[PDB]
RNA sequence: GGAAAACUUGAGUGCAGAAGAGGAAAGUGGAAUUCCAUGUGUAGCGGUGAAAUGCGCAGAGAUAUGGAGGAACACCAGUGGCGAAGGCGACUUUCUGGUCUGUAACUGACGCUGAUGUGCGAAAGCGUGGGGAUCAAACAGGAUUAGAUACCCUGGUAGUCCACGCCGUAAACGAUGAGUGCUAAGUGUUAGGGGGUUUCCGCCCCUUAGUGCUGCAGCUAACGCAUUAAGCACUCCGCCUGG
């Protein structure tokens, strides 16, 4: 699942990679690719609006369907493939209808396995079906938050959510966060847990593997001048000298809650994060 | 272990004369069937340690009969190594 | 779980007091009031058998 | 509460009398501090 | 003989008045009968011919 | 339910009979065997008889008839009086008077008394 | 060479040819890979002693198989858990 | 709803608790020993069951559920003294059951008490 | 002792019967615990030698249905069974090890012990991941006391559980190495084997090998041991020689 590197070098020393044994085909599918230029933290005005983004490795975008629309048509799986743009793997499913498309590969998903995305579907790993027809208690992912828009929730590698109960036109669900939310009952969610479970366990072990990801280095606030950061310069190293740690733009950053209240989904959150 | 129709089959080739089971080379051959049967079981079941000293004991009862068989006739010992594959 | 009728309540108790004493309820939950060590119940059962 | 020391130092001997006195009170109190006995009436 | 696990009527005189097992101290059977009984009383608990408790 | 169960029927001890050398040959159908001069009443077959004894005696009282209970054996004298009062029927404890079913135009002369 | 005796239980709330359709898939499964069923005796409705999948009755089955492979009856164990009708099942070797 | 119900008592080693309900349990009324001014450790008495039983039974009053067929669900001192005191209310106790949770050696019980 | 032969008891294989929580892997099942969702319902619940911390009016506990998940397997269960020891307790299937009984067909001393070596080895630990229900070191808080860091109570992390590698230690104890003989008896019980009988199966009778309790001879410093020696012998190995 994971290979450890022998310490032949200081930069290779504690670094821990991931062997790609779930991957069965190392080549993308040429009709579902799309150019993905990097907007390295910069918006339409041209200026940097989120920090620490820059030039990683060049990437293609694979169009995968988070909405699962083709009802009652079976879909064999060709292959489990690599995707740079997300933490999970992707799965090239091929319909008996003839059309090819990707879905995010669940945990136990093999080649030659059929997948049904409709309301009259059996409750098996990879099948997509509305939350009304999903029985209470099972774990589920790729959750639509609005009917038809596509799955949004529990979609990174190893994420899942269990169906807790059913209100009138809502179902209860418990998130990977720990948060209990009401999601509208006519919304898809595919049965099972999404794979690539050992993604969180890579020690990238090197200042340059972080740069290949597109992650530019983060200079601390306490080693700045007092026009760059509110933790700007004392004489020598200084403690942060304020009642609270503060962000680069003068907001208290440790503990203070920033969810914008008086919101529509405030009726729908039942339990907070755990 | 092995079935009796498997066990009665293997005592036909190495038999020296009819109704002479219990001969040394006719009870080494049925051990080598039982050796090869149980460490194939033990190959897919690596945690079964109580069955391992059953193997390691009948390894010892095969070795004590091979060492016995050389002491009275060497030319019979050379034939059994060639008939069924053992080292040494 | 025995129904007792056609009598008073002070005689249905006399059935029920011995329909519980001949059952593994009171002697069972008094045993599991606290976890005993997995080799001291083998002697506790041995004392409850050698005396008979 | 009795105790005796046969020393000649009348300041160091009372360091042992108070030792024997403090031991005997704890014998008295733990004799009567076994009131805490879980006895449930019928 | 050998106790079959379907023969309920001879097998339920050995069950208790709640569903427990009578010991051979109070029933009076032999040793090897009691443990050939108990592997048949517990296959009959599994296929609902006899309860676990009543 | 319908019959006496097998456990309490032989716990009363109805499988015992009288002694061998004291035997009636017509009772061969209702004897399972003899163990030590003592015979053994077929317990499975008397259950097939006591239910037939239960069937008609159910429907005798359905017509409103009167069933006479008699008992005179000294170890079973007062076991039939207490069961006739619970039944509301007529018992006999002492000896048969000698005509209380046949010459009862002189016995009812004394039940009038 | 090996004598098996399965026993499987179906739902009470099924009708006639739904019942006899399910028993005839399994006796083909319990004939697969050289299994050659002795006979398939069927008990009737029994008031089963407790409450599985909040049901009160069950239709029982007894099929005796003479195999040497254990390929037919574990195939039966694979599919009877999948189907939501056949509620419990138990193979047992008789020696 | 009139004259049909299930009476539940579970006297533990403290605080005999009683909840009377209908035959398809929906919690008609309940009372305890703590609801009668017994603050602590007087609740583990049969005399606490002498008042706690009928003060839920007689203060039910919503349907006239006057039969009980009580259910016992606890090892306690006031176990049989809560059904003896239920005929002080006089509600025709007709089926007494000792339905207590007895494990099939399932979980680990807590530590011994020194 | 060497060599050439011969033998059958020792040892081993056959043949025919058994008994078993002996292991390993995969399935299945029920009661209970905890948590969540819901119905109904109202003031406490919980806990103790007494209380309090804690929980509850954002509906607690209690009750009823349904769900999820982890851990164990009540009754049977016994100075019982099995294994070399550690140990092993739901049920089913597959794979597999050992012992015992009986018959005498067969091999013909093939045996025993075993330094160095090589493998198993409770718990607590450690590593890489899982999983986390109860329980619970450390830790937090409330009481007790003369005093606390103890006992008691509420809560709680590692751990407890699984997979793979380690660690290799226990009052690992029958404080008793293994093997084979021989030496009063009495008595339970186990798988049998027979049995005589049968019993409605009941039993009660003689029989290898296990497993206990009594008790001579003999032994011991004394307790005690005594056909399961700590008795009488022979072989080999480990080990001790004041604290």
């Amino acid at each position: 699942a994971i290979k450890k590197y022998k310490p032949i070098t200081n930069g290779r020393r504690n670094m821990t990679s991931l062997d790609f044994a779930e991957i069965t085909k190392t080549t993308p599918e040429k009709s579902l690719l799309k150019p993905l230029p990097k907007k390295a933290g910069r918006n339409n005005q041209g200026k940097l609006t989120v920090r620490h983004h820059g030039g990683g490795h060049k990437r293609q975008y694979r169009v995968i369907d988070f909405k699962r629309n083709k009802d009652g048509i079976n879909a064999k799986v060709d292959s489990i493939q690599y995707d740079p743009n997300r933490s999970a793997n992707i799965a090239l499913v091929v319909y008996a209808d003839g059309e090819k498309r990707y879905i995010i590969a669940p945990k136990g998903l093999e080649v030659g396995q059929i997948v049904e995305s409709g309301a009259e579907a059996d409750i098996k790993v990879g099948n997509a079906l509305p939350l009304q027809n999903i029985p209470v208690g099972t774990v589920v992912h790729n959750i639509e938050l609005k009917p038809g828009k596509g799955g949004q929730i529990a979609r990174s590698a190893g994420a899942s959510a269990q169906v807790l109960g059913k209100e009138g036109k809502y179902v209860l669900i418990r998130l990977r966060s720990g948060e209990v939310r009401m999601i509208l009952s006519t919304c898809r969610a595919t049965i099972g847990q999404v794979g690539n479970l050992q993604h969180e366990l890579v020690n990238v072990g090197k200042a340059g593997r972080s740069r290949w990801k597109g992650i530019r280095p983060t200079v601390r606030g306490s080693v700045m001048n007092p026009n760059d950061h509110p933790h700007g310069g004392g004489e020598g190293r200084a403690p942060i000298g304020r009642p609270s740690p503060m962000s680069p733009w003068g907001k208290p950053t440790l503990g203070k809650k920033t969810r914008r209240g008086k919101k529509s989904s405030d009726k729908l959150i039942v339990r907070g994060r755990k | 272990a092995i079935s009796q129709e498997r066990k009665n089959e293997i005592i036909k080739e190495y038999r020296v004369h009819e109704t002479d089971t219990g001969s040394p080379e006719v009870q080494i051959a049925v051990l080598t069937a039982e050796i090869n049967a149980v460490n194939e079981h033990l190959r897919t079941h690596k945690k079964d340690h109580h069955s391992r000293r059953g193997l390691l004991k009948m390894v010892g009862r095969r070795r004590h009969l091979l060492n016995y068989l050389r002491s009275k006739d060497i030319q019979r010992y050379r034939e059994l190594i060639k008939s069924l594959g053992i080292r040494r | 779980t025995v129904v007792r009728k056609n009598e008073s309540l002070e005689d249905a108790l006399r059935r029920f007091k011995r329909s519980v004493s001949k059952s593994g309820t009171i002697q069972e939950v008094r045993k599991r009031e606290f976890y005993e060590k997995p080799s001291v119940k083998r002697k506790k059962k041995s004392e409850a058998a050698r005396k008979r | 509460l009795r105790a005796e020391e046969r020393n000649d130092d009348l300041y160091a001997g009372i360091d042992l009398i108070n030792n024997k006195l403090e031991r005997q009170v704890r014998k008295y109190k733990t004799r009567i501090n076994r009131k805490s006995r879980d006895r449930g009436d019928q | 003989t050998h106790i079959d696990y379907k023969d309920t009527e001879l097998l339920k005189r050995f069950i208790s008045e709640r569903g427990k097992i009578l010991p051979r101290r109070v029933t009076g059977t032999s040793a090897k009968y009691q443990r050939m009984l108990t592997t048949a009383i517990k296959r009959s608990r599994h296929m609902a011919l006899l309860p676990y408790v009543k | 339910m319908a019959v006496i169960s097998m456990k309490q029927l032989l716990e009363a001890g109805v499988h015992f009979g009288h002694q061998t050398r004291r035997w009636n040959p017509k009772m061969k159908k209702y004897i399972f065997t003899e163990r030590n001069g003592i015979y053994i009443i077929d317990l499975q077959k008397t259950v097939k008889k006591v239910d037939e004894a239960y069937n008609f005696l159910k429907q005798v009282s359905e017509d409103g008839g009167q069933v006479l209970f008699v008992g005179t054996k000294k170890q079973a004298q007062e076991s039939v009086k207490s069961e006739a009062e619970r039944a509301g029927q007529f018992y006999i404890n002492q000896r048969w008077l000698g005509g209380l079913l046949t010459n009862y135009k002189t016995i009812s002369k004394r039940i009038k008394r | 060479m090996r004598t098996y005796e399965v026993m499987y239980i179906v739902r009470p709330n099924i009708e006639e040819d739904a019942k006899k359709a399910l028993v005839e898939r399994f006796n083909g499964i319990l004939a697969t890979e050289g299994a050659e069923v002795l006979e398939a005796k069927d008990w009737g409705k029994r008031r089963l002693a407790y409450e599985i999948n909040d049901f009160k009755d069950g239709f029982y089955n007894i099929v005796r198989v003479k195999s040497d492979n254990n390929k037919a009856t574990d195939e039966f164990q694979r599919l009877a858990k999948i189907s939501d009708d056949i509620i419990r099942y138990m193979v047992i070797r008789e020696d | 709803n009139i004259e049909n119900g299930v009476a539940h008592i579970r006297s533990t080693f403290n605080n005999t608790i009683v909840t009377i309900t209908d035959e398809f349990g929906n919690a008609l009324s309940w009372s305890s020993a703590g609801a009668l001014g017994f603050k602590g450790s007087k609740k583990s008495t049969p005399f606490a069951a002498q008042m706690a039983s009928e003060t839920a039974s007689k203060s039910a009053m919503e349907h006239g559920l006057k039969t009980v067929e009580v259910t016992v669900k606890g090892p306690g001192p006031g176990r049989e003294s809560a059904i003896r005191a239920l005929q002080s209310a006089g509600l025709e106790v007709t089926a007494i059951r000792d339905v207590t949770p007895v494990p099939h050696n399932g979980c680990r019980p807590p530590k011994r008490r020194r």
